[PDB]
């Protein structure tokens, strides 16, 4: 057992300097973001929350350190920041997670990966794409097998741009975006060339 | 590494892929589909690109 | 002491002020004490009485101490959104602009060169398009070598032809 | 780092200090993200302008250049670098521990 | 019959009613009464239980005085919940946006216990929500149901459960009190006791006696025959009665020093005193029951005592020893029975009352913790109850409750039915509630304690298949709120028509019977062996005389929904469930033909769904009109009653209400004075009765696609009205504010033809999709004005026009008139939140002419969306040259079980041509058990069928007999049921009889209207460059990975790439492709896109270093 580590790191050029921590990332403000809704109201990732309370936790035991305090509230207040470091990486893996407002579990780093809900099995295995669309379906007996039936709406909201130039080609909207208000107000001669 | 991460039990996996200073091929069919570059099969290989 | 300044100072997501905060905690006792003492909710209006400020002032106070919400929180029903999935990023590129922003610098080009050579250098500088300082007319006197009046006779000159719908009909549909 | 999309072999693997704190732009010490009026970043907040780079696209913190003919300029009084609003993606930051 | 306006619906009936049909709203009405303190329920109370009549509000009142101080020298004590009127009437508050609601008072005793000071301070306590009489609770005015819920009754499960290494049966308990830490007894691996209390392991019961103030005597007087405890006062390796404590203290409070009190009082104030173990009321009721402890006593001291643990203890041991009769020393006997839980004997029922009456509870616990707060810092004498009192915690405590607490969730309102049957749910899910990945798969069961309580049919369909149930039909709710059905019991082979409630636990001392026997009326079974149920729910043949319980009668184990259903019994259980959760999803038309036939409950179900006007007090009809009707009571005043119509539902349809009264007629107590939207002469009517022939036409009516008679399209036999609101707000600004006029930016002529000046359109403007509905014009901003934009102003001469207009166009996909507008400002001196100035609701209306694509449904689960209709021109004819309503697929019918809906067809038929079973010379043989009057029927005729007690299959083949016709002589379904038709196409006959006959159905909420979303280019989520979700916003569609998994086993890689590239994540590309369709080029070599660059900024930012190396 033991083995499978000590190994793997003398022969890597890997220290297990880093397996313990004295600096933290900062991701991206803007993957976390703290974002105003509609009127004021705000909206925050809750990643910016647990980098308050590391933060803060930090920031006062400095303020015990450089004054120099009773040594248990100093091993209590590093106690503390060692839980919010866990909290930071891991919300809930030692003791209780880190609840917020209202008694529900806080999101951390390592929750962004995990399962259908997790970039990789939520936003990279499966994602939202453009030129797309969905309707209901009804029997399509007058077609041939390589025919599919079209709600004609759905094409035309499909092949936007194409119906776009094509009438602008034929000069019924002079530029593209003549023709876009023209396929917003739906003129007849979107149609024609729609086929 | 990436494969199985993607598969199941992300964080543990994720912590020896870390440990063993895994460089992924960035080869593997999976792997190209995250990456968003072509995969390995069908109209992908070589060959018929 | 130190847990009133720390609460107050270090415990908003948003730090404020002791101060606002100090009259944000007040609104909070008597405006909920007045609510009581008023067998219904205390109006606003009534309310900025008991402060002696006025209402715009305590709907300030009010529209502080609403605080930020989480962008992960479950919103349907079960656990299968957060709403975070419902925001749209606002610095997006509606892609119509672009391609169209690009046809109008084009038809700009288009409509510039049609124009004579020395206007359409005098109007690229004059807005600064092509460059990041849009020019005075004494600045082209010495690119151009004429008087600063004589660029103003230049601007309408661009313009008023211009202002012949030719250039117009063609440039109307880009807005 | 650039990446063109030429990719042959991604590697994972442990980040030292002297890696997390080669990545970043500096150090952030202040919890603070949002001014309650005038809704920026604080010096050093968790979205410190200057730190993770500019939200106004060619506009610095005092918006001492607002064209984008400044483009890479560190402004000289709050020096948050002059360019794209891309870089708050793109940049991270850091915190030292005690 | 016995309704004072129902019409002649005849049926096959096999038996009479020893109660007839009950109050159908009594789920919330009776829970809310017993809340209140209603005077109904105050004399009820005062009659079944007088030892308490106490509602929620009084109850918790109780459990809550008299908060004292930390010493006991100043305290305060409650009395007197008392109520005030409401602020306004039921629209008014859905009106302008308010809770329905009525003030609540309550008088204080500020009692200073040190010398004695009284305030009986009536002490305002806020605005408590109030229940209208259909139980719809309206908030902010918008109307919310709570639904009912099961839960586990509080205390001691035993169980047993095999060690599956010497494959012995072991047995232990699950000690569960309402807010109470787990403890847990067992017998182990080995023949030790488990007594891990709170999840911690070791310390087996002598530590827990002994702890009790015990050394081994008082043990071993119970453990000398208890081997399985003998061992552990012999594994005790210590000894103490505090060191038991101690020992308590180091697995139950360990991490802190202990102290020779400190677990001394603390075993105390853990189970012995009331402040964190208190299995609640019913609970301490259910135990006395279970363990016999207490048989003739009221209920008090929730906290746990010590008299129930030792028998708890001895009852799990003699079970381990497999015993017949644990009596814990000291009282009478109870059986060696293991604790069953998903029986209802052991699950209750938490109704509104005592959802609401605990958050009150916890609501007071917060206003006493405020309480003992202001009762310390502030001083003494400087203290009165109103500065000692915060209801905040109270107002708080409910409104958290009812906004965003899935026991309290929208009212869905489609259909009366779907007003009506949304209540009368048991739920299973919630706080206390099993969560679905939680429930698993015997849970979902439909266990034999649901005979009569839960509808064994009605559930949902989708991933809460079992777990939320509703209500039967005859039920009743317990004061407790134990499930309780009423039943006939059989006393010597006496089946009295006593009306005896019992609950699941009180059948297994019991015995129930067959429902419908060979009864002679003298309350014997003919046959000794009659198929009843034992007590453990086994359903077998006992003597006629030994059973103790007969049923009530049919259609007492079924919902309502279920109970429209004809034939039933002819109908697939599983197909029956699509039908009923359909019928709960049915649009509003404008008939809403009765069923020609139904069920007898129809009638009874609709005028107690308050979706029927009814004539709630006797005397004449003063007058009729379609805006109010006047019934004139005999004594001097009158009634008025004011109508509602194009009052959109909670589902965007109609709750229109229309009159089917007289101007004179005397109306009745619980007559019409109203139909609603899916209703006829009182009964529900959600759909039309439609002659049938399942041929398949042509391919067109394949795999569950429909065909129809267009008649009924031109007709609009079948056809929706569809209200809709876009609600339009103006806020307070920097910008300013956006003054909804005519004010438009940039506008044309022909579209602002339909619009009024006054900033909307004008009321009655026809409006179709993209249509501008509202000018809701804002200021615009800051931007640098483009040059060629700067030349177009200075060259034609437009104004800059710097104004946003976020106006509301109709979104993809709506249309039709617009009905009006409902209005709220700022400067009308309204409640409107801080900043919205303008709160605007403008209404547009579309009657959905049917299309294909939209789902319509019959009552046996027969389904699907119009595959096509063509006019009647190619309709085959009966031989009464007659084109036929309603064409299906056959195949459907063999692999569904679901000949029922062709069972009803026939009938119908012969309900809709009459009939005279000819009773020539003696009356047929059919025809003598078959009930009278089912003898004689005349043309376009109504009927109803019980679900289990109905018209036989037999009884059917004597109703074809005479089959007298409509007009022509035509007797097209012969004595055995088929008949004839030819070719509506061809002009020539079919190579076999074809069917016919009459089906109800009606037309589904599930509109191809509503469910299409397009998509070239929306807007982008927040993180991620990706497209968003919804058909609301533009949204953009999912592709999967296993999706990704085909894609990939088709060998397509470059569509792949082109998928999770360019076609979600690469903006320039995005760009780059509208340039190459915007220069008619091919879509030139992908990008490398954002997302994909999003997720490596989400990997580097993972305290790693990562970098992909080119070489
Ligand atoms: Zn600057």
């Amino acid at each position: 057992k033991r083995l499978k580590v000590v190994a793997a790191f003398q022969q890597s050029g890997n220290s297990p300097m880093g397996m313990v921590l004295d600096a933290v990332p900062v991701i991206p403000p803007e993957l976390r973001p703290m974002v105003q809704l509609d009127g004021g109201r705000f909206a925050t990732s809750d990643l910016n929350d647990l980098y308050r309370r590391v933060i803060n936790r930090n920031n006062r035991l400095k303020r015990l350190i450089d004054l120099g305090a009773p040594e248990i509230i100093v091993n209590n207040e590093k106690r503390m920041l060692q839980e919010s470091v866990d909290a930071l990486f891991d919300n809930g893996r030692r003791g209780r997670p880190v609840t917020g407002p209202g008694n529900r579990p806080l999101k951390s780093l390592s929750d962004l990966l995990k399962g259908k809900q997790g970039r990789f099995r939520q936003n990279l295995l499966g994602k939202r794409v453009d030129y797309s669309g969905r309707s209901v379906i009804v029997v399509g007996p007058q077609l041939k097998l390589h025919q599919c039936g079209l709600p004609k709406l759905m094409a035309l909201e499909l092949f936007k741009p194409f119906v776009m130039k094509r009438l602008v080609d034929l000069n019924h909207a002079q530029n593209i975006k003549s023709a876009k208000r023209m396929v917003e107000r739906q003129r007849p001669q979107v149609w024609d060339v729609l086929e | 590494w990436l494969s199985a991460a993607s598969f199941q039990e992300t964080t543990r996996v994720l912590t020896d892929a870390a440990i063993n200073c895994r460089s992924d091929k960035l080869n593997g069919l999976k792997e190209n589909v995250i990456i968003g570059k072509l995969i390995p099969a069908g109209t992908g290989i070589n060959r018929y690109r | 002491q130190a847990i009133t300044r720390a609460m107050a100072d270090q415990a908003r997501t948003i730090r404020i002020p002791v101060h606002m905060v100090e009259v944000i905690n007040k609104l909070g006792r008597i405006q909920r004490e007045l609510l009581q003492d008023l067998g219904r909710e205390p109006t606003p209006e009534e309310l900025a009485k008991e402060m002696d400020i006025t209402p715009e002032k305590v709907l300030e106070i009010q529209q502080y101490a609403r605080e930020p919400i989480s962008l992960d929180q479950t919103i349907g029903d079960e656990g299968d959104s957060q709403l975070g999935d419902f925001i749209e990023d606002s610095e997006a590129v509606v892609a119509v602009d672009a391609v169209s922003f690009t046809l109008l610098q084009d038809q700009l080009q288009s409509v510039l060169d049609t124009l004579s050579e020395r206007e359409a250098g005098v109007v690229r500088l004059r807005f600064g398009l092509t460059d990041g300082q849009p020019r005075t007319l004494d600045e082209i006197g010495q690119v151009y070598g004429v008087t600063r009046e004589r660029i103003r006779q230049i601007e309408s000159k661009t313009m008023s032809k211009l202002r012949h719908p030719s250039r117009s009909q063609v440039l109307r549909d880009y807005l | 780092m650039l990446d063109v999309n030429f990719f042959d072999e991604l590697r994972i693997g442990l980040a030292t200090a002297e890696d997390i704190r080669q990545w970043s732009y500096g150090e952030v010490k202040k919890p603070e993200t949002i001014n309650y009026r005038t809704l920026k970043p604080e010096k050093d907040g968790l979205f410190c302008e200057k730190i993770f780079g500019p939200t106004r696209d060619w506009e610095c913190y005092c918006g001492k250049y607002k064209r984008v003919r400044f483009k890479g300029i560190i402004c000289e009084r709050c020096g948050v670098e002059v360019t794209r609003a891309k870089v708050r993606r793109e940049r991270m930051g850091h915190i030292e521990l005690a | 019959n016995s309704v004072p306006g129902a019409p002649n619906r005849v049926s096959f009936a096999k038996l009479r009613e020893p109660l007839e049909v009950p109050g159908l709203l009594d789920v919330q009405t009776d829970s809310f009464e017993w809340l209140i303190g209603s005077p109904r329920w105050r004399e009820s109370a005062a009659e079944r239980g007088d030892v308490n009549p106490v509602g929620g509000l009084e109850e918790v009142l109780y459990e809550l005085s008299p908060i004292e101080d930390f010493s006991g020298s100043m305290s305060l004590s409650f009395s007197d919940p008392r109520f005030d009127d409401v602020k306004a009437p039921v629209d008014e508050c859905k009106d302008k946006d308010m809770t329905y609601a009525a003030p609540l008072f309550v008088t204080a005793e500020f009692i200073n216990n040190n010398t004695g000071e009284i305030k009986s301070q009536t002490v305002f306590m806020g605005d408590f929500p109030m229940m209208t009489e259909k139980g719809t609770f309206i908030i902010n005015g918008t109307e919310r149901v709570v639904v009912s819920q099961l839960v586990r009754s509080p205390g001691v499960y035993f169980d047993e459960t095999i060690d599956k290494s010497t494959d012995k049966t072991l047995h232990s308990v699950k000690v569960i009190p309402s807010r109470g830490a787990w403890l847990e007894f067992d017998v182990d691996k080995r023949d030790t006791v488990g007594v891990r209390i709170d999840r911690k392991r070791r310390q087996p019961v002598t530590v827990l006696l002994k702890a009790l103030g015990w050394t081994s005597e008082q043990i071993v007087e119970r453990f000398g025959f208890s081997e399985i405890m003998r061992s552990t006062l012999e594994k005790d390796n210590t000894v103490g009665t505090d060191e038991a404590l101690l020992d308590i203290y180091r697995k139950l409070r360990p991490g802190e020093p202990p102290t020779k009190e400190s677990a001394q009082t603390l075993l105390e104030n853990l189970f012995f005193k009331e402040k964190r173990y208190d299995l609640a009321r019913v609970g301490r009721y259910k135990v006395n029951k279970k363990l016999g402890l207490h048989v003739g006593e009221p209920i008090t001291s929730s906290t746990l005592t010590e008299e129930d643990v030792v028998a708890t203890i001895e009852y799990l041991v003699r079970l381990h020893e497999g015993q017949t009769t644990m009596t814990v020393p000291g009282g009478v006997e109870v059986p060696v029975e293991t604790d069953d839980i998903d029986h209802f004997g052991n699950r209750r029922l938490r109704t509104v009352g005592e959802l609401i009456q605990n958050q009150i509870r916890v609501g007071m616990s917060r206003m006493e913790r405020v309480v003992r707060e202001r009762m310390t810092t502030q001083d003494v004498e400087a203290i009165t109850p109103q500065t000692l009192i915060n209801i905040r915690p109270v107002v708080a405590a409910i409104k958290e409750f009812f906004g965003t607490s899935q026991l309290s969730q929208f009212m869905d309102q489609n259909n009366p039915l779907s007003g009506l049957t949304h209540k009368r749910r048991l739920s299973a899910l919630g706080p206390g509630g099993l969560s679905r990945e939680r429930a698993g798969l015997e849970v979902r069961d439909v266990h034999p304690s649901h005979y009569g309580r839960m509808c064994p049919i009605e559930t949902p369909e989708g991933p809460n298949i079992g777990l939320i149930g509703s209500l039967s039909v005859y039920a009743r709710v317990n004061p407790f709120g134990f499930i309780e059905t009423p039943y006939r019991k059989v006393v010597d082979g006496v089946v009295s028509d006593e009306i005896v409630y019992l609950t699941a636990d009180e059948e297994d001392r019991h015995v129930v019977a067959q429902a419908n026997s060979p009864i002679d009326a003298d309350g014997r079974f003919v046959e000794p062996r009659v198929l009843v149920r034992r007590k453990a729910g086994e359903v077998e043949y006992v003597p006629s005389s030994e059973v103790d319980y007969m049923d009530v009668s049919p259609r007492q184990m079924v919902s309502v929904a279920t109970a429209m259903i004809p034939f039933l019994e002819h109908d697939d259980a599983n197909r029956a469930l699509m039908g009923a959760n359909m019928q709960r999803q049915a649009v509003p038309l404008v008939r809403s033909e009765a069923p020609l036939v139904g069920t007898g409950m129809e009638l009874r179900a609709a005028i107690d769904a308050g979706d029927v006007v009814v004539a709630e007090e006797s005397g004449v009809i003063e007058e009729v009109s379609a805006d109010y009707i006047t019934v004139m009571h005999d004594n001097g005043t009158r009634r008025t009653y004011r109508m509602r119509k194009f009052a959109r539902s909670n589902h965007g349809t109609c709750a229109n209400q229309c009159p089917i009264v007289d101007a004179g007629d005397r109306v009745e107590a619980g007559q019409v004075i109203a139909d609603g939207p899916c209703t006829d002469d009182g009964e529900m009517a959600l759909g039309k009765n439609l002659l049938v022939a399942i041929m398949p036409w042509e391919g067109h009516n394949y795999e569950d696609a429909i065909i129809l008679s267009n008649r009924l399209v031109e007709e609009d036999v079948l056809t929706s009205i569809h209200i809709e609101e876009h609600e339009i707000d103006a806020r307070d600004t920097k910008l300013g504010a956006e003054e909804i006029t005519r004010d438009i930016p940039n506008i044309s002529d022909e579209v602002l033809a339909d619009l009024d000046e006054r900033g909307i359109v004008r009321i009655g403007a026809e409006v179709r999709d993209g249509d501008i509905l509202v000018g809701k014009v804002t200021p615009k901003g800051e931007t640098e004005l483009t040059p060629e934009e700067r030349l177009l102003r200075a060259i034609f001469g437009e104004k800059a026009r710097e104004v946003r207009d976020t106006s509301l166009k109709v979104p993809h996909g709506e249309s039709g008139k617009v009905i009006g507008i409902r209005v709220f400002s700022r400067e009308d001196e309204d409640e409107l939140p801080a900043g919205v100035n303008e709160l605007v609701r403008v209404y547009v209306a579309q009657k959905r002419k049917i299309s294909d694509g939209d789902k319509l449904a019959g009552r046996h689960g027969n389904k699907g969306v119009i595959g096509k209709i063509l006019p009647v021109e190619d309709m085959p004819f009966l031989a009464d040259g007659t084109p036929v309503d309603i064409i299906l697929n056959t195949h459907g019918v063999p692999r569904r079980m679901n000949i029922g809906q062709i069972l009803e067809t026939h009938l119908g038929w012969c309900a809709h041509s009459g009939w005279k079973v000819d009773a020539a010379k003696g009356v047929p043989d059919w025809a003598a058990r078959l009930p009278d009057e089912l003898l004689e029927a005349q043309p376009n005729a109504i009927v109803s069928t019980p679900v289990f007690d109905g018209a036989q299959e037999a009884e059917l083949q004597g109703l074809l007999s005479c089959t007298l016709p409509n007009r022509d002589g035509d007797v097209l379904v012969d004595a055995d049921g088929k008949a004839m038709l030819f070719d509506g196409r061809s002009g020539e006959p079919f190579p076999y009889p074809v069917t016919v006959g009459y089906m109800y159905i009606m037309k589904l909420h599930h509109l191809v209207d509503d469910k299409i979303h397009a998509r070239s280019t929306g807007p982008y989520s927040m993180i991620t460059q990706q497209p968003l979700g919804g058909k609301a916003q533009f949204g953009g569609q999912r592709f999967g990975e296993m999706e990704c998994w085909a894609m990939q086993a088709y060998g397509a890689a470059y569509t792949l790439q082109e998928l999770l590239t360019i076609k979600s994540d690469d903006t320039v590309g995005r760009v780059k492709v509208y340039e190459a369709i915007v220069k008619g080029e091919n879509i030139p070599e992908p990008g490398i896109p954002e997302s994909f660059k999003v997720l490596l900024k989400e990997l580097q930012s993972l305290c790693l270093n990562v970098e992909v190396l080119s070489s």
